């Protein structure tokens, strides 16, 4: 139904007050917001949104907290100053999926239409995207399984339209835009590797761990096609792409003559000015 | 002499018959196929003064039309023509083998490939002559690569286009690289 | 075989199958037809090369050839990372 | 330094004084025929010419006896 | 034809094996030796700027 | 095409610079749009390592 | 007027290869006279005749010769043999018993394969020695690098040209520093 | 004072020296600060605007 | 004797050498410098921009 949604800071700022509006009382839990969005368009985007006071159990899993007054007055003064937007799901900060969110979610399931689900991370020290699209749609599965609600990745993107780009930009002082050319180039050629390094090692030694030691099945059917995707490069040998590394590599013979001829075009005003002004300041000096 | 046109019968330098007896070498060997397709064979001043003389359509329509045996039978009257003159004898040398290599370059063009005994059918020649033809073309002529007899076929391959096409800059790039070297010369002294 | 020259030949169907060597393309336009493997070979002597394809019940040897290789390959990427972004976070920042 | 040009500049001077314009006028014989051409071409024009000028100088006219003969 | 360059193909006596090929990227050689000699007047004028400067 | 577009007229500029040498009257320095020229050439070159990386491993 | 002895002992040790280039770029009256002694040697070395040329040398043979110990053209009067089968490794691939080794002014079938041999075992020049019915062929492959690994072959040549060009770009960094030294 | 100049001016020779990694620093980022303030500047210039003659 | 003028005098041709290398160092601290003042003006002209 959707391909993907758009996700403005705006919200993420908003959980910058979550975290900044606790009070210092040794909680913090997964405080549940009220994410807002235009779910008339196929593409989704949240402009804003707002909180309800969510309060769990210690022991107890299965306890949750809601309030549709609140909602219903939230949402009715914000559909008053602002009707172009309206409820499309909720979010929490939490950065494991309990299995009370099925409940959770199940009310605004309900009441609301189909809500998108976004996990994110308490601390800002997960180098990737922190925002995760997840619909709450229900999927038959091959084995067997009694359907349930599955929550499927969508992809997502930070984007501002107008002002936000120009308070982001203004407030750090300190980013830099595009830039095309060598600094913002070969930051990235330098630094992905780790980009990918603390993705995949993050990813693959709890996957090998669970391997051995998992149950409660994880799906294992996708297994075949993760290792299969990863058995679709057999170490190529490289036989036919040799003409590929000629054509490339007589590209980066035009960047040499390139770069060799147009330097020296460069360096005609500077081997002239060199010797006509020191010759000329050094004779006319006295 | 693209202006041949306006020009006409000059008794003070040349005749007019002597201005295209002259200009029928120059452009006879100084011009490829395409250059004579475009300047005289599309032009109408060949067609008007070829009935002067039957031999200049004889050598035209021979060297267009690539027939060896009669070109060659009649190539003597271009040699001894081609000498005794005030101006365009001392230069008899420079085209007979340019037209040579020229022509050598016009059929091997179109032929990758070429048996000794077509070849030998063709020019009308025997084949020890083409043998020390092609051996001193190879070195001192510089037409196309290298010329094997395993099979005694003349077998080459040019592969003058897609990397040499490019590989005809690296000339200019080590004379300019000598040409910074000498910039660099210029530096403090 | 994951890797190692995947590219096989009849000799080893025609073994396998007990069938002659007649029946063969037969076999492989079936194996096409059915949709499981997209190979496609373009040999001029008799070979045969395969494509993707899905085990779909398990593999114990190909979970630790997984680990194998998988580990392998994560070690070179970190291999590469730390040698490129050596001496070129020093030299250039 | 350019000091060590003058003794080779004296070997050119004699040189020049084995052959008082000798070698100037000999050979102006052939470059009042080579003056004001290009000097690349006659490096391949004096290597075949002098190459044929022991014998088969021309070899054009003797194709026509060699056609029936070979 | 061939040798009028209307299509792509060359012929042969003692196998008679037809080959066709083609050259797409004929736009880079061209401005790259138009740039290396529009370049060879740059330097060379360089070279007599400072030759006249100097010497 | 716009190097060769501006070395047409760099062949018109040593006659200029070979004849006055004195103020400058033309506001285009010629030599910084050639450096971003050459800065965007320069992907070719930063990402050919990039492609030894994802053939290589 | 000084240059004349770096060139003329540069093509003294170029003929040497079998490749003389003679003078061609450089129009000066010092050279010439320099080079007219010298020239029908260097243009008799291609051809190759071993009992003319041999007499033709010291025939008028004053000051070349004269020059001391004649150690390079003593040692040139047996390179003619080497250039001229390098020559004829430049030429066709199969070896005749009469044609060529009449040619060659060496009428043998054991002295052809053997100095043939003493020229394939140089390693500049590219050779198939195989003997089915007693004539010695050759591949003589002098086929470029282009389709050949490319890569290998000019990638020495772009890392190269990249450091001599780079070093000219410091070239051309270091000047104007002594430029705006001063100001 | 002889001998006393070496020693004096291995001072000025480290107060000259620690200059080269300073202007290293200016060099290298008052140009990331002209491509910031040049595309700011250049990011002013927007198509949506008004023709007069 | 003979080492204050000789061996100390060739100490401090040595160190008149290392007043060479500081003068290395010295202009292209001085060019460099000026580079800086030129960057500066024109950052600082569109600064004033």
């Amino acid at each position: 139904a959707v391909q993907k949604v758009v996700v403005h800071p705006l919200v993420l700022l908003s959980v910058v007050d979550h975290f900044n509006r606790i009070g210092k009382v040794g909680n913090q839990k997964r405080v549940v917001g009220v994410l807002l969005g235009s779910w008339q368009k196929k593409v989704l985007d949240v402009s804003n949104s707002f909180a309800v006071p969510f309060d769990e159990d210690d022991k107890d899993d299965s306890v949750w907290f809601l309030d549709h007054d609140y909602l219903e007055n939230m949402y009715g003064m914000f559909k008053k100053v602002n009707a172009r937007e309206r409820i499309v799901g909720w979010y929490h900060t939490g950065p494991k999926l309990h299995k009370n969110d099925i409940a959770i979610n199940e009310l605004m399931k309900r009441y609301c239409p189909n809500s998108v689900l976004v996990i994110i991370d308490v601390k800002p020290k997960d180098l990737g995207l922190p925002t995760e699209a997840y619909i709450s749609v229900e999927e038959v599965h091959d084995d067997g399984t009694p359907t349930s609600k599955t929550f499927e990745h969508v992809t997502s993107e930070i984007g501002a339209e107008e002002a936000e780009e120009v308070g982001v930009e203004h407030l750090l002082r300190d980013i830099k835009d595009t830039t095309v050319g060598t600094l913002s180039q070969r930051i990235t050629n330098q630094v992905h590797g780790l980009k990918g390094l603390n993705s995949k090692l993050l990813d693959i030694r709890s996957y090998l761990e669970k391997v051995a030691t998992g149950k409660l099945p994880i799906n294992h059917q996708i297994i075949y096609q993760l290792q299969d995707v990863f058995n679709l490069l057999p170490d190529v040998s490289l036989q036919e792409f040799v003409k590929a590394f000629y054509l490339k590599t007589n590209d980066q013979m035009v960047v040499v003559y390139l770069a060799s001829l147009i330097r020296s075009v460069v360096a005609l005003h500077n081997l002239i000015n060199n010797k006509i002004a020191n010759r000329d300041a050094e004779k006319k000096e006295g | 002499f693209l202006d041949t046109v306006s020009t006409f019968t000059s008794y003070e330098l040349m005749d007019y018959k002597t201005f295209v007896t002259y200009t029928v070498y120059v452009s006879m060997i100084a011009l490829e196929r395409p250059d004579l397709r475009e300047k005289v064979i599309k032009g109408a001043e060949i067609l008007e003064v070829l009935h002067s003389l039957p031999a200049v359509r004889q050598y035209l329509f021979s060297l267009y039309e690539c027939r060896y045996s009669v070109f060659f039978q009649s190539l003597a009257v271009v040699e001894q023509e081609m000498k005794k003159d005030w101006l365009f004898a001392p230069h008899y040398r420079y085209y007979v083998r340019e037209m040579r290599i020229h022509a050598y370059s016009q059929l091997l063009e179109s032929y990758r490939s070429l048996t000794l005994g077509y070849m030998a059918e063709a020019f009308g020649v025997g084949v020890e002559f083409i043998d020390q033809e092609l051996s001193r073309f190879i070195a001192a002529g510089r037409l196309h690569c290298k010329i094997d007899k395993v099979n005694e076929i003349v077998e080459t391959n040019r592969p003058d286009s897609k990397n040499w096409q490019y590989q005809e800059t690296i000339k200019k790039g080590d004379l300019l690289l000598n040409r910074v070297q000498k910039l660099s010369r210029v530096i403090n002294m | 075989r994951p890797a190692n020259h995947r590219q096989l030949t009849f000799e080893e169907i025609a073994k396998s199958a007990k069938i002659t060597v007649n029946e063969v393309e037969l076999l492989v336009m079936k194996a096409l037809s059915v949709g499981l493997v997209k190979g496609s070979i373009d040999e001029v002597d008799k070979r045969v090369h395969m494509t993707w394809v899905q085990p779909r019940v398990l593999d114990l040897q190909q979970i630790k050839g997984m680990k194998d290789r998988l580990e392998f390959w994560c070690t070179d990427v970190k291999s590469m990372e730390m040698l490129v972004e050596h001496q070129a976070h020093d030299i250039l920042t | 330094m350019s000091e060590k040009k003058q003794p080779v500049d004296l070997g050119l001077l004699e040189e020049d004084d084995e052959f008082e314009e000798f070698p100037a006028e000999d050979w102006a014989g052939l470059d009042e025929d080579e003056d004001a051409h290009v000097w690349e071409d006659n490096w391949d024009d004096d290597n075949v010419e002098d190459d044929f000028s022991n014998q088969l100088r021309a070899e054009l006219e003797k194709h026509g006896y060699k056609m029936e003969t070979s | 034809m061939i040798l009028d360059k209307k299509f792509h193909g060359i012929l042969d006596q003692g196998e008679g094996v037809l080959i066709i090929f083609d050259e797409p990227p004929v736009d880079k050689t061209y401005e790259a030796a138009l740039e290396t000699i529009q370049n060879m007047s740059k330097v060379v004028d360089s070279l007599y700027n400072k030759a006249k400067k100097l010497t | 095409n716009y190097n060769k577009a501006v070395e047409e007229e760099d062949k018109m500029t040593p006659e200029q610079l070979a004849i006055k040498n004195v103020g400058k009257q033309d506001p285009k320095r010629h030599l910084e749009e050639h450096v971003d020229v050459l800065m965007t050439s320069n992907i070719v070159q930063c990402l050919a390592a990039m492609l030894d990386t994802v053939v290589f491993k | 007027g000084f240059k004349q002895t770096v060139h003329k002992l540069l093509i003294v040790v170029e003929l040497l290869l079998g490749e003389i280039p003679d003078r061609l770029q450089f129009r000066q009256p010092s050279l010439k006279r320099s080079l007219m002694p010298y020239f029908l040697l260097t243009q008799a070395v291609r051809t190759g005749n071993l009992a003319k040329f041999n007499q033709v040398l010291d025939q008028f043979g004053e000051k070349f010769q004269a020059d001391g110990t004649y150690t390079l053209i003593i040692r040139l009067r047996h390179n003619v043999i080497k250039t001229g089968v390098r020559m004829i490794s430049l030429s066709y691939s199969r070896i005749s018993l009469a044609d060529i080794a009449q040619k060659l002014q060496l009428d043998s079938p054991e002295d052809a394969e053997f100095i043939v041999a003493k020229a394939i075992r140089d390693g500049v020049i590219e050779a198939s020695i195989n003997h089915e019915k007693g004539y010695v062929q050759s591949k003589e492959m002098i086929d470029i690098y282009s389709t050949r690994e490319p890569q290998l072959a000019f990638h020495q040549r772009i890392s190269f040209c990249l450091d001599i060009h780079n070093m000219s770009v410091k070239a051309m960094r270091f000047p104007p520093k002594s430029y705006n030294k001063d100001l | 004072d002889l001998y006393s100049r070496y020693k004096k001016l291995q001072q000025e020779l480290e107060f000259l020296e620690v200059q080269e990694e300073y202007i290293k620093d200016e060099q290298k980022n008052l140009k990331k600060e002209f491509l910031h303030a040049q595309e700011e500047v250049k990011r002013i210039q927007s198509i949506p605007l008004v023709i007069g003659q | 004797l003979e080492e204050g003028k000789a061996g100390s005098g060739l100490r401090q041709y040595y160190l008149s050498k290392i007043e060479e290398l500081q003068l290395i160092v010295n202009d292209k601290s001085q060019n460099l410098r000026r580079l800086q003042a030129q960057r500066n003006e024109l950052n600082a002209k569109v600064r004033l921009l």
